RNA sequence: UAACCCAAACUAAUUAUCUUCGGCGUAAAACGUGUCAACUAUAAAUAAAUAAAUAGAAUUAAAAUCCAACUUAUAUGUGAAAAUUCAUUGUUAGGACCUAAACUCAAUAACGAAAGUAAUUCUAGUCAUUUAUAAUACACGACAGCUAAGACCCAAACUGGGAUUAGAUACCCCACUAUGCUUAGCCAUAAACCUAAAUAAUUAAUUAACAAAACUAUUUGCCAGAGAACUACUAGCCAUAGCUUAAAACUCAAAGGAC
RNA sequence: AUAUACCGCCAUCUUCAGCAAACCCUAAAAAGGUAUUAAAGUAAGCAAAAGAAUCAAACAUAAAAACGUUAGGUCAAGGUGUAGCCA
């Protein structure tokens, strides 16, 4: 009793007649676009269909496509047997014979090794390819078990003496990390129509935002909204939120800042002022000193905002009274 | 929280920073190697660099803020300083040369060892034994040693004061009447300790 | 020595009256028993009576028991150490001997057949 | 024959239910009653299964090695 | 549990369009608008009437062209021209919707007073988004 | 209303016609145990010498009890208390008693028909019928109970007191008797069940389930839906509120076993 | 009138991890079907996940949450089966 529409396999006359309507659709979207055929690409083509055929819808799964049957169409694995009957592959039977196919390599190459007989940081800052992309590979699904017996069986071949063969082999399991540089961006050193140096650099901090203008060469004289520091703070707590910076650096005194500082309250925007002048006096000091204030916490942006209250609830996390029983 | 798991808590000591490297640990060596590839989290609004910052007397502050006054509390906290030192100035100038030399003018050191004085050691604890509860004696951890002491403090004062009489003035009296172990929350101290003592029959029903 | 069974239980073969009367057939299990967990003694027990025995005298003044008092911490601070350390390495490492779960799968590996092949 | 819980391979009875001929080596403590072709012998020793294993890949190459000789011979015959 | 605007699952079985197998969650999000008009823009007055309007019209194109509706209309206002398209099964002979087009077109011009436009796509029969 | 069956018949009531080669670990059922007959079968000429069978006499190590000396002020009891006790309590290399019961060995598996039997020593003592098969006969038969006279450390139905509970004719605490012991006699019942009668085989031509694999032959006993019913009546018996023997009316369409 | 005839729209378990379809295996199966140094399980759908939203980033919060359970709530949102009133 199952009566649902099967998969529509993709046989190779199919997505080679996909393959022509496709081209000839390019021919015609560069005429509607006034374009040259032959140069058309696939950038200009979904530009075209962005144009002609406007969607808002925030999943881009969804939107209008026209793109080539290769991206469209998955891979239809090749029949694996011929018209006698007989499995092209060896290990057909096994139910992966791509996974075992593999792992039949690597124990044979270990015997080698193990029976002939270094660092073997050859490579660093890399990691072994996740579950999703060996199965991509092999063209075929894994389980977990079968993930994690294919990573010890390639740890085993870097442990024993490997010639250039091996670490060739291995390496195409390795995956570049792309390690994040969480390092900060200088900002450049901008110069006054009375030629002093400066930087500027904004600061958020939850609704408050904040403009500093830190000048290379001063006497410490702080200047909020046009008004001074002692002024426009009168509260303790936050002039020592605008000192921090430049107490830690042991430049007090040394630096002429200009702020200005709209929304938010007192608290809220003298933490903004302490970002935005953080970030601005990066370019005066050294990239040892830009890594002291990272590591400090005076340039990471506090993500802390108030959070939305719920609908049958007193407030965000707050809820209404359970009544008695 | 809205900071993922991997970010690391800011370090904010000036000196560690600009010491020299030969004079780090190795240890302290790695973590800063370790951290320049890590996130930290954005230092709080009363974390800052300055040397007159003490963690006991912010901490303390925060436990008499009520519904996030905090101006208050801090003005609360620095009057009470100043009605310490000049509690001790008066006492100073109108006492002997001999007598001069023990009076302790410095109200954070007054601060300090009055809520060490006061610290219990140990404190009952409710224990399961035999799928039955009894209050065995059992020392109490640092964290929760520090805690009853500023607790106890700031309810001596919030409560058993007179009406007219202000926080500045009966914590200053506090502070410097357990400077001296003479005080009503060095008695709630005692208490503690006489009743862990009569109850010592079941401190082996600890298993740790 | 396993004590005998030959001529224990109630069977057509045995002649006298039986001796035991298992509660369930005598065959060995593929597996062990979960091992009822087993808890620790009291530390500084000795320690905190000292300290306790000095305020008695002294009306639980402190003053008088600053060298009981550091004692008692001197002791715990060694045995928070020692919980600490213990836990994070015998506890893990398990190099003496395997686990109930660790010999349930090794007795499945060369299982024990009451039946035959 | 036996899986590595000391018990018959499934696929010897599954084999039998597909119909399937099944050429074993069958040791003292095993089951030959449903393998086709049993062949009494040491299953343990390296030397014995590197003997047994080149046998059948001997037997198989020389019975195709021949089928294209008879082939060719066969097919020659059909124009000569 | 959730019931509104979701075909639920039965033994697959049931087949469902794409309108039909996205709950009310998806809306702006995997599938637009079936109306389009500028009433419910901020700042922008009678909603109310293209919203009654809406309604009407979707009833009319029911009984119109019964059981000739593939799928849902979609409503076009531009200006003060109304324009209906509709996904129509091939059941009915040619000239029959040569006569509902303009009947249906004269009708709903002289009902609203605006110009009212019959937009037509036959399907040879339902699309299938899933079985479920 | 229509259909279906039978048809000079048709339906109802009543009565009659069908009757043991099946079973007995858990569904009904192997008798508490052994021995002697006559049949029916069977066919070999052995046994016994066995560690706790049985009976009698003597004996005793530990722990109690009693008396005595010294002696805390309490002792005892519970999950927590009360009640009880100071004529107690603890120690005694002090005295008396010889009541009762037999640690370790025993992780042993022996003896005996079964019931049952294991502290030591000595006396008496188990043994040959080919084998299976016996009552209306003879002899035995745990525990509890009865009769007469003794014993009495400890335990303990009943009873009294304390507690618990809504109540507590109980479960827990204390005291104490019948009784457990000995000498005779009686009673003859057990989940007397290893729920599996005894004997001689056999292990392939063999899974209802579960339990302790299946199964043949021989001989006796027993069983034939459940409840009524370890009941009523009858006869026997040292048994008198008893034991063995053991129905029917009436009720139900199930009860029961294993999963 | 009946939520104990229902649609519609929800509550609860619940941010629980299952549900149902087609098969395959069992000295028969009322049912059951896992062991990774692998021992009878398999391959698709729904849910979870992913993705999208809070207009960089993450995290968080929202949203989402199958089959069922409570004859759960609502004939008074509207509609509607059956029964009832029609000076
Ligand atoms: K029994
Ligand atoms: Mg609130
Ligand atoms: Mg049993
Ligand atoms: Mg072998
Ligand atoms: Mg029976
Ligand atoms: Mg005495
Ligand atoms: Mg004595
Ligand atoms: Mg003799
Ligand atoms: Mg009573
Ligand atoms: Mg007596
Ligand atoms: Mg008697
Ligand atoms: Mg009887
Ligand atoms: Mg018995
Ligand atoms: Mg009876
Ligand atoms: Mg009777
Ligand atoms: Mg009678
Ligand atoms: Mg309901
Ligand atoms: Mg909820
Ligand atoms: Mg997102
Ligand atoms: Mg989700
Ligand atoms: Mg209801
Ligand atoms: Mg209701």
């Amino acid at each position: 009793n199952v009566q649902a529409s099967r998969q529509e396999s993709y046989t190779e006359d199919f997505i080679k007649k996909q393959i022509e309507e496709f081209n000839i659709g390019k021919r015609h979207l560069a005429n509607m676009m006034g374009e040259d055929p032959e140069t058309f690409a696939e950038e200009d083509i979904d530009r075209a269909i962005a144009y002609l055929f406007p969607s808002g819808l925030f999943e881009k799964r969804a939107r209008p496509m026209m793109k080539h049957p290769e991206h469209i169409f998955p891979k239809q694995r090749a029949t694996q047997w011929g018209e006698d009957g007989r499995p092209f592959h060896f290990l057909f039977y096994t139910g992966k014979q791509s996974y075992y196919s593999l792992m039949h390599d690597v124990y044979g190459k270990v015997m080698q090794l193990e029976k002939h007989r270094a660092e073997s940081r050859d490579l660093i800052g890399s990691r072994w390819l996740i579950k999703e992309e060996l199965e991509e590979m092999l063209v075929e699904k894994l389980s977990d078990e079968d993930y994690a017996q294919f990573i010890r069986l390639l740890e085993k071949l870097l442990t024993l003496p490997c010639g250039p063969a091996e670490e060739e082999f291995v390496q195409r399991f390795r995956r570049s990390v792309t390690i994040q540089s969480k390092k900060q961006l200088i900002e450049p050193v901008q110069y006054d129509e009375q030629g002093m140096a400066f930087s500027t650099s904004e600061g958020r901090r939850k609704s408050a935002t904040a403009q500093a203008v830190v000048y290379e060469h001063g006497s410490g004289k702080i200047h909020v909204n046009g008004v001074d520091y002692l002024i426009y703070f009168p509260i303790t707590q936050d002039r020592e939120q605008l000192m921090f910076p430049f107490h830690f650096l042991d430049r007090l005194e040394r630096h002429d800042v200009t702020c200005t500082v709209s929304g938010g309250g007192r608290s809220a925007q003298a933490g903004a002022i302490r970002l935005a002048m953080a970030r601005a006096l990066c370019s005066f000091v050294t990239e040892d000193e830009v890594e002291w204030m990272r590591q400090a916490g005076l340039l990471t942006p506090d993500p802390r905002i108030r959070e939305r209250k719920k609908p049958g609830q007193e407030g965000a996390r707050r809820k209404f009274t359970w009544k008695k029983r | 929280s809205r900071y993922a798991p991997e970010f690391r808590e800011p370090l904010i000591d000036k000196e560690y920073y600009r010491k020299p490297v030969a004079e780090l640990t190795e240890e302290e060596k790695y973590d800063q190697e370790l951290k320049k590839t890590q996130f930290i989290k954005a230092a709080a609004a009363t974390e800052t660099s300055s040397v007159f910052a003490d963690p006991v007397i912010s901490k303390f502050t925060n436990m008499m803020m009520k519904g996030g006054n905090k101006v208050l509390a801090r003005s609360l906290m620095a009057q009470t300083l100043e009605a310490v030192k000049r509690k001790q100035f008066e006492k100073y100038r109108a006492a002997s040369a001999e007598e001069q030399a023990t009076i302790e003018r410095n109200p954070y050191r007054i601060f300090h060892e009055a809520l060490k004085n006061c610290e219990p050691v140990i404190g009952l604890v409710p224990i399961l034994k035999g799928g039955h509860f009894y209050q065995v004696p059992v020392p109490l951890a640092d964290r929760r040693r520090r805690f009853l002491a500023m607790k106890w403090m700031i309810t001596e004062c919030r409560e058993n004061k007179p009406r007219r009489t202000l926080m500045p003035e009966k914590l200053s009296h506090e502070l410097l009447e357990a400077f001296h172990n003479r005080g009503p929350v060095i008695k709630r101290k005692h208490n503690m300790h006489k009743m862990a003592e009569a109850n010592r029959a079941l401190a082996h029903y600890r298993w740790w | 020595a396993t004590p005998s069974l030959r001529g224990r239980l109630a069977r057509f073969a045995n002649p006298g009256k039986p001796i035991l009367k298992p509660n369930k057939p005598l065959i060995l299990a593929n597996r062990v028993g979960n091992r009822r967990r087993e808890k620790g003694e009291a530390t500084c027990i000795t320690e905190m009576s000292m300290m306790m025995a000095c305020w008695k005298q002294n009306e639980f003044r402190d003053e008088a028991c600053r060298k009981e008092i550091q004692d008692f911490f001197d002791c715990s601070s060694r045995a928070q150490e020692a919980r600490k350390m213990r836990s994070i390495q015998e506890s893990l490492g398990q190099s003496e001997s395997l686990s109930p779960h660790k010999m349930t799968k090794l007795l499945q590996r060369f299982p024990n057949k009451s039946h035959l092949i | 024959t036996l899986n590595n819980v000391f018990e018959p391979h499934v696929a010897v009875r599954d084999a039998a239910k597909m119909n399937i001929p099944t050429v074993g080596i069958v040791d003292t403590n095993c089951n030959p009653c449903l393998i086709t072709y049993p062949i009494p012998g040491n299953d343990d020793s390296p030397q014995a299964i590197q003997l047994f294993c080149k046998l059948f890949r001997t037997t198989i190459n020389r019975a195709k090695e021949k089928r294209r000789q008879m082939e060719a011979l066969h097919r020659l015959q059909s124009p000569k | 549990k959730n019931r509104a605007a979701r075909v639920r699952v039965a033994k697959g079985n049931k087949p469902v369009s794409y309108e039909e197998a996205h709950a009310p969650h998806y809306i702006a999000h995997r599938k637009g608008w079936l109306s389009l008009h500028t009433g419910n823009l901020d700042g922008e007055d009678h909603a109310a009437e293209r919203t009654l309007e809406d309604v009407f019209l979707r009833k009319f194109m029911m009984g119109t062209f019964p059981g000739c509706l593939a799928d849902q209309i979609v409503l076009k206002r531009r200006a003060n021209q109304v324009d209906i398209c509709a996904l129509v099964l091939r059941q009915l002979p040619a000239h029959k919707f040569y006569f509902l087009v303009g009947y249906s077109e004269t009708l709903l011009s002289h009902f609203y007073k605006c110009p009212v436009r019959l937009h037509l796509q036959t399907v040879p029969s339902k699309v299938v988004y899933k079985y479920i």
